[PDB]
RNA sequence: CGCGGGGUUAAGGUGCCGGAGUGGACGCUCAUCAGACACCACAAAAGGCGUUAGUACAUCUUGACAGCAGGACGGUGGCCAUGGAAGUCGGAAUCCGCUAAGGACUGUGUAACAACUCACCUGCCGAAUGUACUAGCCCUGAAAAUGGAUGGCGCUCAAGCGU
RNA sequence: GGGAUGGCUUGUGGCGGCCAAGCGUUCAUAGCGACGUCGCUUUGAUCCUUCGAUGUCGGCUCUUCCUAUCAUACCGAAGCAGAAUUCGGUAAGCGUUGGAUUGUUCACCCACUAAUAGGGAACGUGAGCUGGGUUUAGACCGUCGUGAGACAGGUUAGUUUUACCCUACUGAUGAACUCGUCGCAAUGGUAAUUCAGCUUAGUACGAGAGGAACCGCUGAUUCAGAUAAUUGGUUUUU
């Protein structure tokens, strides 16, 4: 295929996560569950969700992941 | 361009004895400037050319460097 | 009258494509090594001469069009330094002249030599030479093509202010309402904003009293310190008042 | 109108309503339109545009390597020297150049014809190449010139360059040495590719072990000089 | 080589040959297109030219110099007997013209 | 690559009838008929399930294979003609010289016709002919604007972009000179 | 503007470059020699010529030393070669005259000696407002 | 016929043609200093010296003009000057006080009405006669070279009554 | 290479001119003067969002590639400079927190802010993709001047190209 | 007696150093190397530095072709406000002038103009007319030569003189088909061009100075085809 979409090379700062976030995020999740008593599964649906900062702020004692 | 409604004057295809024969020499002087450039030539050139090697897609690969792990393991075993 | 009938100014290489697309177009190319040698050296003889005859319009269009700043009243003269300054605006001039008066000098040595060529190569090959050293002449001059075509640009959009006529010259501090004054009297269209040094350069309005034509000048602001920690906007102003004689209107804010 | 009356044009009134949409459809048409330059232009039109394309390649290529790269003097100067514009500066006794192309007579010589009948005399010879003729010259009448060095052929200066310093100068020629072609070349003082040449080396300040100044060393052509239109030379160092 | 200063061409190409006509009488190459839903009405006539003379002309052309003034013009005289009408051809339309 | 095998599909609503025969189709809504010759793309045409059309190219090459997709996004913008309706707003403005828009219906030829004068001050009078079929109105909810409606996509667009290619700016700075007619909007009737 | 003037009937032109007309004015000029006419086309070997009303561009042969060092713009207001009004009349002066003037065709003179023609007369205002007879 | 040319290998490539001493550089600038000019001495043989090392240097006032503008550049380039990305603020003046500035305006005046003035004291005119062009050709100065290049003496003649009107400088 | 009859071939050919195949097999190619006796030059590591066949590296149901809906934050208006300058006129640094992720910022924008946008992330979706090279064929890769040339017609799953 | 370089060329210098994606090489780490870069080759100046004919071009008339487009037409871009332009694209349909200057490479000046574009068909030898390179015999001066004479040269005067042939071209007749009248239309040719004025309008636009365009109207330039009422010219109306 010689007609094709060029693809824009980004001059930016950050690049694609990959396979090394998901580990990490592995790694933390399984780190931090022997050192809470509760595990609690929330939604928040068609939202904008920029309020989880505020509240990871007041939950100080507490982990949220948002994966 | 306006080619369709108003073409120019063709490009004939049609070649000359007088061209033909003197591409035909240029032709074989080239060949002979270039044997000698060959023989007279200064660049590093390898003993052994690099193998390309086997391609990934051929679907029983692994078990051709299985058959090459045999051999040599023979052969040094024979030696 | 004012500056807009400069024309652009191009870049080095637009100018080198200019030139030589010149020459390859509106002369005939074509030139056989089997025609007499005379035929020849007139064919790369033309050529030299025409890349130097369009090199000399183009940079004595720039010469003749650009100011002289000596031959200027005394306001424009300083606005002039002040908004380019006057050292660069003379030395890009200067480097333009030079290039023209060292392609010409080229082209008269390459004729000469053509006079004297023996065959097409060498014809070829001298040609070749003039039109490369010509190049690279007008290829020096990268950073004076740009600044005189700012330049250019910025001229022809000053306004026209008559230095010998009636004149209301409206100076002060920032946000006195100056350019309020100015619009409430003329139809010039200087801009009225609450912050400081709305106004960035000089506007003038115009006004008829008693069937008689006055000029009015809206300026930028000026702050209290002295002649040496003045911007070169602060300046515009300052360079108003000292060379116009006019009537001067020094708002204030109690 | 004043100052930056399209901005301010552009500040109270905006653009034309499909102003945004128009130039978005263009960038997009981009793509489509270079390809068809690409394969649709023609003659020196095409092949300046290819050698531009090439030009814009090589140089996106650079810009890409080097953001991949994001992340990851030569010679001892003293502080004086620091951050100025200086040089980089990168028995058998033979010259640079130790053979050129022969010149013969005929390339050399052209016969200048004269007199008034259809049948003309030719002894008289015109020198077809740049040459030197020294200082205090004066012609020979014409009546006893068979030698024609024509006055827009004569030269005085040469372009040398030093191959240690790595810098070259404009310096006055001194003398002919050896035009390798022909001793005649050289007594004519001809300068041609491989000729030996004496220059004046005084801006190059170059001191001797005793502490003379040498102001005369020898430089070998370059170049075609019949053909640049100058003579170019390396000092032999 | 190319001719120093340029000239148009002498003549008309679109005129030739410059023979003698094939006939006295003159030829209607072309007549008017022809529009059915127009009344029935002749196209062409004959006459005989008889000379020429001078007429002053009260002139109302707006917009020209001689706007409302009087212009003398040339004219020509066409003697104009009746015609009188002896025959109807018809003709059709074929690939051949 | 030739591809043994390629299909598109298209559904048709319930108020919807399809008919086609040797290529050329026609689409029934509430809104009329629309009529599309399609005879110049190889195509197998099949009706696969209740409401819904097949499209299907034999032993083609990508490009063949690609064809389908611009045919059934052509008939599906004839459904959506027939069920919904197209109509494109534009809107015209000026700086010094009021646009004067009028609107007839030409009872002889049954098209729209659309006279623009006093386009910057100009004498002429611009006459656009609407495609059959495209109907403008001059709106009363907005300032300066037409409202260009049909059945079928390509008259209103076309038609719009007529009446938009007629009002150009010649020799004037268009950074400065900003009159014209603009599409605005673009959408359904329904 | 150039200096060919509008709305100008043809007539018959009879004064080519070269030719030596009177000075109808006192600007101090008794002569001038035409060597170009304004508004002339192009054509090979033709002589630009111009009749009553058309500028030309003159020097002065004969009349005060300052005004030699010149060529002028001048009017041509008289012409001896005969030439046809639009009411049939055939008519000409006893000599060719013009009168200076400036680009804009305001008289370098004050005053206007002789008549001038319809033709310079309805073209040039100034002319008009200095002639004392119109023929 | 073509000849075969061939440079041998010499160690007399690689010396010094030229050499002086500081002593005989110091006694050539002495004779330098004190040479004075007598119409009744003519040159004929100049000696080959290197006078770039011997004759007075070039005076300092056009040592720094001829400068100046590199200078200037080096230190403002024209980018940083004018244009969309310049950096200038402060201007480059003539004056430092407001007084100054006033007795630099009133002397501006004067000089600007002073040259206005004298280009005032100093229909198109027509063209200049090619006849007043005869001396100037191409073909003449070519003549005259190629006299020049051919004679040792040169007899420059003048009409005694105009010498000066007659002189060729 | 004597004068003849019959038979068979070489080089070259078998759409018509023209004797002999619109012969067979699999592919490739669409040229705004294709190509058909090319090799040389133009001419380069040349330019192609033409079209196929490959090689290498890489991503991907732990959801890739394209999109759409949303997030794109806090120390902080980081330092210097500037009349003003807050990621976005400049000079130089370019770290930390919260993180799912988000540059001391990719562009538009403001006098400066604001606002928008990109990088990056999440939800929806759903199965294959991306990049760089290599080999074919095709286009461009420079042309003058009376009207003309694959020999001519003409030929496009060829009557072109490879076997 | 013998004769009378060419699918060349075009728009971007040479020499020297450095960098360099890549090509090579990886028992040697050399060698090649695009894109680039750096060195040599007046603050708008000076006008007191014109640097060698062995090589020859012209002019008139007239036709055609190329496009490498000066103008006219359309179009893209630019602080392109308007006006005037500048850079570029398609385009050869249509035009592309009149003079001065020979103490000279006759090339540059002046003006008109919409514009005063560049070439080929010769100059890769070459019977139209007529000037210069140019040169038989007469003559003078300069340079050389003892001289006859030759030339670094300069000046003056000076014999080629078809067409009725074939073809081409332009026109004109014509056999065969009874004579004639009215027609058709294959094919070939083909034609118009540019400017100005009035209105729009002192309007849009503009601080001001200034200042358009479409529709509508009237002339003129160049070209083309006719004509003779009138005005000039011509007179063997002898
Ligand atoms: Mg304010």
């Amino acid at each position: 295929p010689k007609s094709k979409r060029a693809r824009v090379y980004h001059l930016t700062q950050v690049n694609k996560k990959g396979r090394e976030a998901k580990e990490r995020l592995f790694s933390n999740i399984r780190e931090t569950i022997p050192k809470y008593q509760h595990c609690f599964v929330f939604s928040v649906d068609n939202m904008r969700n920029n309020y989880l900062k505020d509240v990871r702020h007041e939950l100080n004692d507490c982990r949220i992941f948002f994966g | 361009a306006g080619t369709i409604n108003k073409p120019k004057k063709p490009t004939s295809k049609r070649k000359t004895t007088r061209l033909r024969a003197k591409i035909s020499k240029r032709a074989a002087e080239k060949k002979r400037k270039e044997r000698k450039l060959a023989r007279k030539n200064p660049e590093w050139r390898s003993k052994l050319k690099k193998d390309p090697g086997i391609p990934n897609l051929f679907p029983y690969k692994e078990r051709l460097l299985q058959q090459i792990e045999e051999e040599r393991i023979r052969r040094k075993e024979e030696l | 009258t004012g500056w807009k009938d400069i024309p652009p100014v191009p870049t080095a290489q637009e100018f080198i494509d200019i030139v030589l697309s010149r020459t390859q177009r509106r002369l005939p190319t074509q030139i056989r090594p089997g025609f007499k040698i005379s035929r020849i050296r007139a064919f790369y003889t033309r050529k030299v001469k025409f890349t130097q005859e369009t090199c000399s319009e183009k940079f004595g269009a720039i010469i003749s069009s650009f100011p002289v700043l000596s031959d200027q009243h005394p306001f424009h003269r300083d606005l002039m330094n002040i908004l380019y300054d006057a050292d660069h605006f003379k030395v890009a001039l200067g480097q333009i002249s030079t290039a023209k008066n060292l392609i010409e000098t080229i082209s008269r040595d390459y004729v000469r030599l053509l006079k004297y060529a023996q065959s097409l190569y060498q014809c070829k090959q001298l040609k070749r030479a003039a039109l490369g050293r010509m190049a690279t002449l007008i290829k020096r001059l990268k950073d004076p093509l740009i600044y005189l075509d700012q330049v250019r640009q910025h001229l022809a959009r000053l306004p026209d202010i008559n230095p010998t006529t009636r004149t209301l010259l409206v100076a002060g501090f920032p946000n006195v309402g100056k350019s309020s004054f100015v619009r409430s009297v003329t139809r010039a269209d200087t801009p009225v904003e609450p912050y400081a040094f709305t106004t960035k350069s000089l506007f003038v309005g115009h006004l008829d009293y008693k069937y008689l034509r006055y000029q009015v000048i809206d300026t930028p602001g000026i702050l209290d310190h002295p002649l040496e920690e003045m911007n070169t906007i602060e300046m515009q102003s300052v360079t108003a008042l000292a060379h116009l004689r006019a009537a001067v209107l020094y708002f204030m804010d109690i | 109108p004043q100052n930056e009356y399209i901005e301010r044009h552009r500040k109270l009134h905006g653009r034309r309503l499909d102003a945004e949409e128009r130039a978005r459809k263009k960038a997009a048409r981009e793509g489509h339109k270079n390809s068809e330059n690409a394969q649709n232009l023609r003659g020196l039109r095409a092949k300046l545009y290819a050698k531009q394309r090439h030009a814009q390649k090589i140089q996106m290529r650079k810009a890409i390597k080097q953001h991949e790269e994001r992340n990851v003097p030569s010679d001892p100067i003293p502080s004086y020297l620091l951050d100025r514009a200086n040089p980089t500066t990168a028995a058998r006794f033979s010259v640079p150049i130790p053979k050129v192309r022969g010149i013969s007579e005929e390339e050399m010589f052209k016969v200048v014809k004269t007199g008034k009948k259809t049948h003309k005399k030719g002894w008289k010879r015109i020198v077809t190449k740049p040459t030197f003729v020294g200082p205090d010259f004066t012609r020979r009448p014409v009546k006893y010139e068979r030698f024609i060095r024509p006055m827009g052929l004569r030269y005085k200066k040469a372009n040398v360059t030093h191959p240690t310093l790595n810098v070259t100068v404009q310096l006055p020629i001194l003398s002919v040495k050896k035009n390798p072609s022909n001793p005649l070349y050289t007594q004519l003082g001809v300068l041609t590719k491989g000729t030996i040449i004496e220059v004046n080396v005084s801006d190059l300040g170059i001191v001797t072990a005793s502490g003379k100044i040498a102001w005369g060393r020898y430089a070998q052509i370059t170049n075609n000089p019949e053909n640049d239109g100058c003579v170019n030379a390396v000092l032999l160092v | 080589s190319h001719r120093k200063y340029e000239a148009p061409r002498h003549g008309s190409l679109a005129f030739l040959p410059r023979k003698r006509a094939a006939r006295h009488r003159g030829r209607v190459k072309s007549f008017p297109k022809d529009d059915p839903k127009k009344p029935v009405h002749l196209t062409a006539a004959m006459g005989y030219k008889a000379g020429m003379t001078t007429i002053v002309r009260d002139l109302d052309r707006p917009g020209a110099k001689a706007h409302k003034k009087e212009v003398v013009e040339a004219v020509t005289i066409i003697d104009c007997p009746p015609m009188v009408v002896v025959g109807l051809v018809g003709y059709i339309e074929t690939p051949r013209g | 690559m030739r591809y043994i095998h390629s299909e598109e599909t298209i559904p048709v609503p319930e108020n919807v009838k399809v008919s086609i025969k040797s290529r050329l189709v026609t689409v029934e809504g509430p809104r009329g008929k629309l009529q599309k010759d399609l005879s110049h793309i190889a195509v197998n045409f099949s009706v696969v399930k209740k409401g819904v059309i097949g499209l299907e190219i034999h032993h083609g090459s990508r490009k063949d294979v690609a064809a389908l997709r611009t045919v059934r996004t052509i008939i599906n913008n004839m459904i959506i003609g027939v069920t919904k309706g197209f109509k494109y707003k534009m809107r015209y403005v000026y700086a010094h010289f009021p646009i004067n828009v009028n609107v007839e219906k030409n009872a002889e030829t049954g098209c729209y016709e659309v006279e623009i004068r006093n386009f910057i001050g100009e004498k002429i009078v611009r006459k656009v002919v609407m495609a059959p079929g495209v109907e403008v109105e001059i709106s009363k909810a907005q300032k300066d604007e037409l409202i260009l409606s049909g059945n079928s996509l390509e008259a209103v667009s076309q038609s719009a972009a007529d009446i938009q290619q007629i009002c150009k700016v010649r020799n004037k700075d268009i950074r400065k000179f900003l009159d014209g007619i603009y599409v605005s909007e673009k959408g359904n009737i329904v | 503007k150039r200096g060919a003037p509008g709305g100008k009937l043809k007539m018959t032109l009879g004064l080519p470059v070269g030719a030596i007309m009177n000075c109808a004015d006192n600007s101090g000029a008794r002569n001038l020699y035409i060597i170009a006419v304004k508004g002339a086309g192009a054509r090979l070997n033709r002589l630009p010529a111009g009749g009553v009303g058309d500028m030309v561009m003159a020097t002065v042969k004969k009349g005060k030393p300052e005004l030699r060092k010149k060529v002028h713009p001048a009017v041509i207001v008289r012409q001896a070669k005969p030439w046809k009004r639009f009411d049939g009349v055939f008519l000409y002066f006893e000599d060719n005259a013009g009168v200076i003037v400036n680009p804009k065709g305001e008289m370098k003179g004050s005053a206007i000696t002789g008549p001038v023609g319809k033709e310079a007369a309805e073209l040039w205002p100034r002319i008009a407002s200095n002639a004392g007879v119109v023929m | 016929e073509v000849p075969k040319a061939v440079i041998e290998p010499n160690r007399k490539w690689f010396t010094n043609t030229r050499v002086i001493s500081q002593d005989t550089l110091q006694s050539f600038r002495e004779a330098m200093a004190e040479k004075q000019k007598d119409p009744y001495t003519v040159l004929l043989k100049s000696n080959k010296l290197p006078m770039s090392l011997i004759r007075d240097g070039p005076k300092l006032e056009d040592g720094l003009k001829k400068h100046q503008a590199k200078m200037t550049i080096e230190r403002e380039p024209f980018s940083e000057t004018f244009g969309p990305k310049a950096q200038r603020k402060r201007p480059k003046l003539s004056f430092n006080t407001v007084d100054e500035l006033a007795g630099y305006s009133e002397q501006s005046l004067d000089s600007y009405h002073a040259r206005l003035e004298e280009k005032k004291l100093l229909s198109v005119a027509t063209a200049k006669e090619a006849i007043f062009n005869k001396g100037t050709s191409k073909r003449i100065w070519n003549e005259l070279y190629k006299v020049i290049d051919s004679s040792d003496v040169i007899l420059h003649v003048l009409d005694a009554r105009d010498p000066l009107g007659t002189r060729c400088r």
